């Protein structure tokens, strides 16, 4: 061994395993999930209540980057309001110099590079979070982006990380997105996890739910608790 | 900027480095000094001539001021920048406080320039021990030594370097009050005791002796071969 | 095989803060008592050589007019502790024109106690004791290599730190006189040191609410001692 | 094992020993519980000495009029943070004349102490902070960690056998959000009588128990005004 | 970022710098180049093979100018040789910029040699790995310089590195004398360049610039194989 | 062979190897991607091969195509993370040739100038080198067309024909057979010979969905990404 | 990072330090040098190593270094660290003739120079320099003086010393055939060729394979002569005529 | 003004395979002499001379940092420096104080060293370099010497009459001047010899 300590060093077939290593500490957080409809994105995470001491609003893994960008985390949580926060500072800077709101592909270019610039060297290492990054705007539609713990971003119709992550995304393509809009989605994206962590593994847990479209007036908010309740009304029929 | 702990602690409270310096002064050449009452006198030994050299350029007893002599033993060129660095301390004192500077002082500066550069980043420590002679104002002849750990001490006659256990147990069995008697008894202590350790049958020692209001005056090789006649003669006839 | 200066524990601790407690067990002992009546504080002094001079060396040293100090462990290095404390009182006295506590004294030492690194090297390895008499009484402190302070009422520090804390707990009690706890104390040393007790092995000081800090002197010591 | 020297290094399996490591310094202190009601939140603490003639170490410290912490793990850590804490509530003092808020202030510390755990040759913090403090929004209970991943809660308990502490707190939360103040403080005494051998309990000089209040600055009380929240108790039954 | 800060290059307690001997193992594997200097001007010739057929041979030169009068080959790894002559096109610009004067061919190869020195004991780098051959005719009398990776340099007559750079200087010395021209002496440097070349040796497998009186020139492909013509 | 850390630091072995820069070759090659460049006599024609394999992901954001400046674009292979990273150097080191010199950057000058920044991380023995490729295309004022390839190690060179990748070797002895029979090559010819390299090595006779190709010419010499429906008119004049 | 340190400042646990010492192995082998006083003059004796017969022999010596106008150095070791330290000490005499208009003595010239090589034994983590090298020179305070320095930083004056392959074998010779004080500058050149006689190995002493400089004072010149390879051969064969009259006679 | 607080000349003239140089040997304070033995021309190798004229701390300034730039020049490189590598050197030392400037005006005479050729340049304050062919003068009394240099020159003199016309237009222009003077003395150089004079002039 020895080829796997630092950052800096390749293996002899040529792979950075620090990478890798930080890559395989998203799959221990639990599933977090978004997909984005004909007029906005809506995103969902399944949210663990580890005991019964911790408060409903605790801790929250989907967070608020700028007034219409949303960010829903995976990973190591003190890692990722680490990143929530250079995010939304670059988001400031975009505004202060250049006059307007920051548009999607160059935000989310910007942040990727900064996680880049920690599987270069030993004297840092790799942040342990993957998340993503949904807005809409009337002049670009809806965008969704996800960011790896490397540094690579691509473009989704709907994506998912966590643990179950190829048995969440099994799903949302029997979905058609291309048409709805983001009502009959929070529907959806409440269903399709809650087939997903069977009740052996944890005892109880928490829905929580995301929201931004020019239905929210292109401002990025939580879902109202009434439509959020019709999704848990909407809980208990995939038992058939 | 070479930023690493050297000096670092042992699992059961050493520090090695302290410790493995303390070594390079234990092959140094020996260096003796005691003090009398009027006039002190330190000489080191072994001077291990090979006669195609300058005779000045190796000496090791050197002055900080007009009332500080300096012997040291360990490795030399770690020496003469602690030398260099404590003649402009002694110096700056000048400009404050008028009077000159006390040998006391000058070796709580010394101490405290090795200690805390056994406590930086990125420095091994300080391989040298001293000697400090000095009859300050009012006219008291004392002594000190220097550690490597930085660690100050006031002595009666001590010894240092390349055999200095037998030394000190030599002088622990022959310091009396009347040793220190006349100024030219209290040489024939010091040439008695290096003349116990390694050989320097004449041809090997240089002292220095210091009458409380001159320099230093180093004495050329006839005294020496001066007084070691002497020194074997009072043992030619007792024994 | 080598770690770095800043490294846990799988136990959890530290490896070079737990290592510092270890180089305290080598100084002389000390012993400190804090009473009512003002606070007694004594020292062995460890003489090697018959050529050496005995009043060089010194355990006990002040920091200002109303608190002393004791120190263990290494020497060379309780001598920069001390010069931060003496210019961290006269900083106190010449903002706000009083005394600092005794208590507030000890975490301006203690706070720098843990702060080496790899950047701007390695923790002190001594042990100090702290009496004085500020505005609530005597009172009478004790750091660590690893910045915990506490007030004690009775500690002892050094080579023989367990076995006098055992027999002192055994003679004290909270009305105590400073006079008994001298004597009381002198009593502890002369079982704890290798060499017979006289009036150059050790030496004392005491603080009282009236008078400032006092170091005794071969005179005035040795009394104590014929009459232990 | 080679992945356990430094904290930039990751395991083949993706956990941070030295973070790990430093879970175990906070489980090395003395336990704490805190607690909250509708209008009230308390904090009490369970201290230790070293031997019978030597003082107790104190663990409630007061950062501002309507904020106080309680530590666990080692103390010059915790005086390095709450430095940092204390300056922090005043300078927002400062600039905006208002009290900063306790859920603001915490995201501070959460970003304070991540950085730390990216560097190389950087330790963790080892300290264990429970946050007790008003909002606009009442009270508030937050618990920090080494790992810089702060929680908010409604009552937890960390130090040492700590989760004998959380069991009792588990069948008694229902009553937390009704009770004022003289019975929200001995349930909260209750849970530390769980945390201790079967000999000794509370004897008036290894306790502290801090309020702040509704129309309460934040007040500790230590060993002679805990008699009156101290009587009242039960014995342990066996 | 920061650095590192310290060696990586250490003695031997056999009390060989090893890196720098690794460094000229690199050096021995690289093209084969010739130098030879003769009475009124020097030649510098190299050997330029291209892996396949698609590669555009006028695109990169090997022999490059530092000035009007000064040219420099090299026989080591491609990447670090491009470092060190905009260094050295660098270095030739501040000695002009205050003396209003060329410089020396001698001088140049003092500051070129002392960044290499300088490069081989500071913090967190291996040497180059790379020797040198700069010429040019500084005062009517020519020069022919040499220096390694070590950072130290000599004055040759005539030599050989890279590849069988031993049975080149065996041939220089049968060969070469103290009169001959600058033509004679292109066709004794490609008749040592055939002794380690493959089967053609074509207008583009070479590549050889001159110094005169007249400066520092490199020679273009039409009589490159004018010369390569009645040869052997 | 080794001594010493020489397996995992940028040092020399004792065979004058360096082993570090040889790994990272073959970092190259874990993509699963070849890219194929072709000069013509008045034209340059970048062709490479994209591979989507979710219905979920968008499929405009995959383009290993780059606009470098408005006349240069380039392809790159390799890694994601560090591919991106190296395309925002180049976009930065033309706009100070342009503020500086006041004129548009030739092409080989842009190489030197990112082999001699690829230089300094095999040279330093704290960084990692950025194990990706780099390809560039662009027209030159009496020179014609010309083609550039950038590799990790710092070397460059100027090319008639390019591949880069998985089937690199067997590409090239495609187009060795290809260019020595000395055929002209008009706009249309080129185009032609660069699909049936990479049709023929890979084996796929594929449908216009999985190939972009950029180009430049020298009556129009911006660089311009082809669009699938003339793609497709050249992909069925190609099955005659 | 830590992995990758090779701590060349530490000590051993014996006491010394490796990392000059291996330094001052390397001082062993590759040259020599020597140097003689007794009177006016003082002369350095360097023998040649790159002896190959394609070299342009100039820059007016190979090992001889003029540092200040009226002193000079021979040095020895790694010939890339020592160009460094010649234009080190060459401006430290410059910059002392700046401050006092003066020209330097000789001997706190190397102490100048040699607390420079000290302190990268010292601190900074870093390769020390593999240089020892002579110093002959001239001053009005004590006249015609030679030196020594070493890698660990030491110096020393002297008489007569060689830092060569052999240069044990030259010391103890050289402590054979002295005399304090009256060996003038022909006999000391005479007794120079006859040690470079004995320590290289390459017999019959070929005068391009040695380097001879001399250090004369002239009034207000104090004249650092080159001598040339024309009278070297007759120097040369002077010993070779006298040593087949002393073996034939004895 | 700044130049004129402690006066000076400077006057180098050109001849037939030879160049003379003068300057005078008054030190003072705006009205007081204080000695007249201060030295303004200072030797750069052999057969090329330097002379300063201005503020007295910047000749004595400014002709210490030139000789060391010199020495380490002529230790680097095996050779003599050439007289026009000099005027870049001096050029670039003055230029470096723009802002802070030294308050003189040198004036290089020379040979050149392989081809026994005469050299003179002047500059100015910040060193713009100016190379003549008869002669060139710097100081405060400048004016006066335009009229004895352009009314006594001739092209090609022997050395005897070069040290005659520089004489006379030295004792006549520092005379008509009242902050120079109490003595000239001469420099006369030639490739087979040098030659120092001082004139008998007024110590009025």
């Amino acid at each position: 061994t020895g080829y796997d300590l630092s950052a800096s060093t390749f293996s002899p077939d040529g792979r950075v395993f620090q990478v890798e290593y930080a890559m395989k500490a998203v799959e221990n957080s639990s599933t977090a999930i978004g997909i984005r409809c004909k007029d906005g994105v809506v995103f969902g995470v399944e949210k663990l209540v580890l005991s019964k001491l911790y408060e409903e609003g605790s801790n929250k893994r989907l967070f608020n980057v700028d007034r219409h960008v949303g960010m829903a985390v995976a990973g190591l949580l003190a890692d990722a309001r680490s990143l929530a926060d250079i995010a939304r500072e670059e988001a400031s800077n975009f505004r202060s110099n250049f006059g307007y709101n920051i548009p999607l592909k160059h935000l989310a270019d910007r942040v990727a590079m900064y996680v880049h610039a920690y599987t270069l060297y030993s004297a840092v290492r790799p942040f342990g979070c993957s998340f993503m990054l949904g807005s809409y705007s009337v002049n670009d539609g809806a965008q969704l982006y996800m960011i790896d713990p490397s540094g690579v971003s691509y473009g989704y119709w709907g994506c998912a990380i966590g643990k179950a992550r190829q048995a969440a995304k099994t799903e949302i393509e029997k979905l058609q997105m291309k048409e709805m809009t983001c009502r009959d989605i929070v529907k959806e994206v409440a269903k399709i996890i809650y087939i997903v962590h069977d009740e052996v593994k944890d005892k109880a847990f928490e829905l929580e739910l995301s929201w931004v479209g020019e239905l929210t007036n292109g401002r990025h908010e939580i879902v109202p608790k009434d439509i959020r309740e019709e999704a848990e009304k909407y809980a208990k029929e995939s038992l058939k | 900027s070479y930023d690493r702990a050297i000096t670092v602690f042992s699992p059961d409270g050493h520090l090695f480095q302290v410790e493995y310096a303390q070594e390079a002064v234990k092959k140094g050449s020996t260096a003796v000094g005691v003090r009398g009452r009027d006039i002190v006198v330190l000489g080191v030994e072994k001077k291990s001539v090979a006669k195609l050299q300058d005779e000045r350029t190796v000496r090791k007893i050197c002055a900080l001021d007009d009332n500080v002599c300096m012997a040291f033993a360990g490795l030399t060129a770690d020496a003469r920048i602690v030398i260099n660095r404590a003649r402009v301390e002694c110096q700056s004192h000048r400009l404050t406080v008028e009077d000159p500077v006390t040998v006391e002082y000058i070796t709580r500066y010394i101490a405290s320039l090795k200690q805390r550069y056994t406590q930086s980043n990125g420095r091994r420590p300080f391989g040298i021990s001293a000697l400090i002679v000095g009859f300050d104002f009012d006219g008291t002849p004392r002594l000190y030594q220097t550690d490597p750990s930085g660690t100050y001490h006031a002595w009666k006659a001590n010894a240092i370097g390349r055999g200095a256990k037998s030394v000190r147990e030599f002088l622990e069995k022959n310091y009396t009050d009347e040793a220190i008697e006349t100024d030219d008894l209290t040489i024939k202590l010091v040439i008695k005791a290096l003349l116990e350790v390694v050989q320097s049958g004449g041809k090997n020692i240089e002292l220095a002796v210091m009458r409380r209001d001159q320099s230093l005056k180093i004495l050329n090789p006839e005294e020496i071969e001066k007084y070691v006649a002497e020194i074997e003669k009072e043992k030619e006839e007792n024994e | 095989y080598d770690r770095g200066v800043n490294t846990f524990s799988p136990e959890g601790r530290l490896f070079q803060v737990e290592y510092a407690i270890e180089a305290i067990k080598l100084g002389s002992t000390a012993i400190g008592i804090q009473t009512s009546e003002g606070v007694c504080l004594a020292v062995e002094k460890r003489i090697t050589s018959p050529l050496m001079e005995p009043s060089s060396i010194e355990k006990i040293v002040e920091i200002d007019a109303h608190i002393g100090c004791a120190m263990s462990g290494l020497i060379a290095d309780a001598k920069t502790l001390i010069d931060k404390a003496r210019v961290e009182t006269q900083n106190h006295w010449f903002t706000y024109n009083e005394t600092m506590t005794v208590e507030s004294v000890t975490q301006a030492v203690s706070n720098l106690a843990l702060q080496f690194g790899e950047e701007d090297s390695r923790p002190f390895g001594v042990a100090l004791l702290f009496g004085g008499v500020d505005e609530k009484g005597p009172q009478l402190f004790h750091m660590d290599p690893s910045g915990t302070f506490v007030q004690c009422d009775a500690r002892a520090i050094g080579s023989a730190s367990e076995g006098a804390q055992s027999s002192l707990q055994e003679v004290y009690h909270k009305s105590m006189t400073l006079k008994e706890a001298i004597k009381s104390s002198l009593i502890i040393l002369k079982q704890v040191m290798e060499e017979k007790l006289n009036a150059t092995n050790i030496e004392l000081a005491t603080v009282q609410p009236g008078q400032n800090f006092h170091m005794f002197t071969k005179e005035e010591l040795e009394e104590v001692i014929k009459d232990i | 094992n080679q992945y356990d020297n430094d904290v930039t290094v990751w395991s083949p399996q993706g956990r941070i020993h030295q973070i790990e490591y430093a879970m175990e310094a906070v489980k090395q202190g003395s336990a704490t519980v805190g607690l909250k009601s509708k209008t009230h939140a308390v904090l009490v603490a369970l201290k230790r000495a070293q031997s019978e003639l030597a003082a107790h170490q104190k663990k409630i410290l007061h950062v501002d009029n309507h904020i106080g912490i309680s530590i666990a793990g080692l103390t010059a850590d915790a005086r390095l943070l709450c430095n940092f804490m204390r300056q922090e509530c005043l300078d927002s003092r400062f600039v905006f004349d208002r009290p900063l808020p306790v859920s603001r202030l915490v995201s501070l510390i959460g970003s304070k102490t991540q950085i730390p755990t990216q560097r190389y040759g950087r330790r963790p913090y080892g300290v264990g902070l429970l946050i007790a403090g008003y909002d606009d929004m009442g009270p508030h209970i937050f618990q920090t960690c080494p790992s810089a991943n702060y929680f908010d809660c409604r009552a937890m308990s960390i130090g040492a056998r700590s989760q004998s502490a959380r069991t009792y707190l588990e069948r008694h939360m229902s009553e937390f959000m009704e009770c004022n103040l003289n019975e929200l403080v001995k349930h909260g005494l209750r849970a530390l009588r769980e945390t201790l051998p079967a000999e000794q309990d509370l004897t008036t000089k290894n306790v502290s128990i801090g309020i702040v209040g509704k129309d309460l600055e934040f007040t500790i009380y230590d060993d002679d005004d805990v008699s009156p929240f101290l009587e009242g108790l039960e014995e342990r039954p066996q | 970022e920061r650095g590192y800060s310290f060696s990586l290059t250490t003695f031997s307690p056999s009390g060989k710098l090893v890196q720098i001997e690794y460094a000229l193992a690199a050096v021995a594997g690289g093209a084969p180049s010739v130098g030879i200097k003769a009475a009124n001007g020097v030649v510098l010739a190299t050997e330029k093979k291209q892996k396949s057929i698609l590669y555009d041979e006028r695109s990169v030169h090997k022999v490059e100018p530092i000035t009007k009068h000064i040219g420099l080959v090299y026989s080591g790894m491609g990447p670090d040789y491009r470092v060190l002559v905009h260094r050295a096109r660098k270095l030739a610009q501040q000695y002009y910029l205050v003396y209003q004067e060329p410089i020396p061919t001698a001088q140049l190869v003092q500051r070129v040699a002392s960044v290499m020195q300088e490069y081989t004991q500071s913090g967190g780098v291996r040497p180059f790995g790379v020797s040198l051959l700069i010429c040019g005719w500084n005062e009517g009398r020519p020069y022919l310089f040499q220096s390694d990776p070590s950072g130290a340099y000599f004055a040759w007559k005539a030599t050989a590195m890279g590849k069988n750079y031993v049975n080149g200087k065996t041939f220089l010395e049968k060969r070469y004398n103290e009169d001959l021209e600058l033509e004679d002496a292109i066709h004794t440097a490609i008749l040592t360049l055939k002794e380690s070349f493959e089967g053609q040796m074509t207008e583009d497998n070479i590549e050889v610039g001159i110094c005169n009186e007249a400066g520092f020139r490199r020679l273009t492909p039409t009589e490159v194989k004018d010369y390569l013509a009645a040869i052997a | 062979s080794s001594a010493g850390f020489d397996r995992h630091i940028t040092i020399f072995s004792p065979e004058g190897r360096l082993y570090q820069v040889e790994y990272a070759f073959k970092a190259i090659n874990q993509g699963g991607l070849t890219s194929v460049a072709v000069r013509g006599k008045d034209c340059a024609v970048i062709v490479t091969q994209k591979k989507v394999p979710d219905k979920l992901l968008d499929s405009s954001t995959v383009t290993h195509l780059f606009k470098i400046t408005e006349n240069i674009g380039c392809v790159m292979t390799g890694m994601t993370a560090d591919s991106r990273s190296q395309v925002q150097r180049a976009r930065y080191e033309a706009a100070n040739w342009k503020y500086k010199y006041g004129y548009e950057i030739p092409v080989d000058m842009l190489c030197k100038r990112i082999a001699d920044i690829s230089q300094v991380y095999t040279q330093n023995a704290e960084m990692r080198p950025l194990g990706c490729c780099m390809i560039l295309i662009g027209i030159d004022e009496e020179q014609g067309p010309q083609v550039y390839k950038c590799d990790p190690a710092g070397y460059y060179c100027g090319f008639k024909a390019t591949a880069a990748g998985v089937k690199q070797t067997e590409s090239t002895s495609f187009l060795e057979k290809k260019v020595k029979k000395k055929f002209d090559w008009t706009f249309e010819q080129t185009v032609e010979t660069a699909i049936t390299c990479l049709s023929t090595v890979l084996s796929i006779d594929f449908k216009p969905s999985e190939i972009e190709v950029g180009v430049v010419t020298v009556e129009n010499p911006k660089f311009r990404i082809l669009t699938e429906a003339e793609i497709d008119a050249h992909l069925v004049a190609l099955a005659e | 990072s830590r992995r990758y340190d090779s701590r060349t400042t530490i000590f051993s646990p014996e006491g010394r330090l490796y990392q000059v010492e291996y330094a001052m192995e390397a001082i062993g082998h590759a040259g020599t040098c020597l140097g003689i006083l007794a009177n006016d003059g003082v002369l350095l004796a360097a023998e040649r190593r790159n002896i190959h017969k394609l070299l342009d022999e100039v820059f007016f010596s190979e090992k001889i270094y003029k540092l200040n106008e009226d002193m000079a150095c021979s040095v020895a070791g790694i010939t890339s660290d020592a160009n460094v330290l010649t234009n080190e000490l060459r401006l430290i005499a410059q910059r002392y003739l700046l401050q006092y208009q003066e020209p330097i003595p000789c001997e706190q010239l190397v102490t100048a120079l040699c607390d420079i090589k000290q302190a990268y034994t010292q601190f900074g983590g870093k390769r020390p320099f593999g240089v020892s090298l002579l110093y002959i020179g001239w001053d009005k305070h004590y006249g015609f003086q030679l030196y020594q320095s070493d890698p660990s930083g030491n110096y020393g004056g002297w008489k007569a010393t060689c830092i060569g392959n052999n240069s044990a074998a030259a010391v103890s010779m050289l402590k054979q055939d002295y005399k304090e004080g009256e060996m003038t500058l022909k006999s000391a050149l005479a007794l120079a060729i006859k040690v470079l006689n004995k320590t290289m190995d390459v017999s019959k002493l070929s005068a391009e394979k040695v380097e001879i400089a001399t250090l004369t004072r002239e009034n207000g010149k104090t004249v650092i002569r080159v001598l040339k390879q024309k009278e070297v051969e007759q120097l040369i064969k002077k010993h070779e005529e006298e040593e087949a009259k002393a073996e034939r006679e004895k | 003004s700044i130049m004129s607080y402690n006066g000076g000349a400077v006057m180098a003239m050109k001849g037939k395979n030879c160049v003379a140089i003068a300057a005078d040997r008054r030190f003072g304070i705006q009205a007081q002499m204080v000695t007249t033995d201060f030295q303004k021309i200072f030797p750069m190798g052999d057969r090329l001379y330097i002379g300063l004229a201005g503020l007295a701390t910047d000749v004595q300034t400014v002709a210490q940092r030139l000789k060391f730039r010199l020495n380490l020049y002529e230790l680097k490189e095996g050779r003599q420096i050439k007289p026009y590598t000099l005027m870049s050197m001096v050029a670039n030392l003055l230029y470096e104080k723009r802002f802070g400037p030294y308050y003189t005006e040198p004036v290089i005479a020379g040979l050149d060293p392989k081809t026994f050729k005469p050299f003179i340049c002047s500059l100015d304050l910040i060193g713009c370099p100016m190379v003549t062919d008869d002669f060139v003068v710097s100081g405060t009394c400048a004016e006066q010497m335009y009229g004895m240099c352009e009314s006594l020159w001739e092209p090609n003199m022997d050395p005897d009459h070069l040290f005659e016309t520089i004489s006379q237009a030295m004792l006549n222009a520092v005379d008509r001047d009242a902050v120079s003077g109490m003595g000239v003395i001469v420099h006369i150089i030639e490739k087979d010899k040098i030659t120092t004079r001082t004139l008998k002039a007024r110590m009025d």
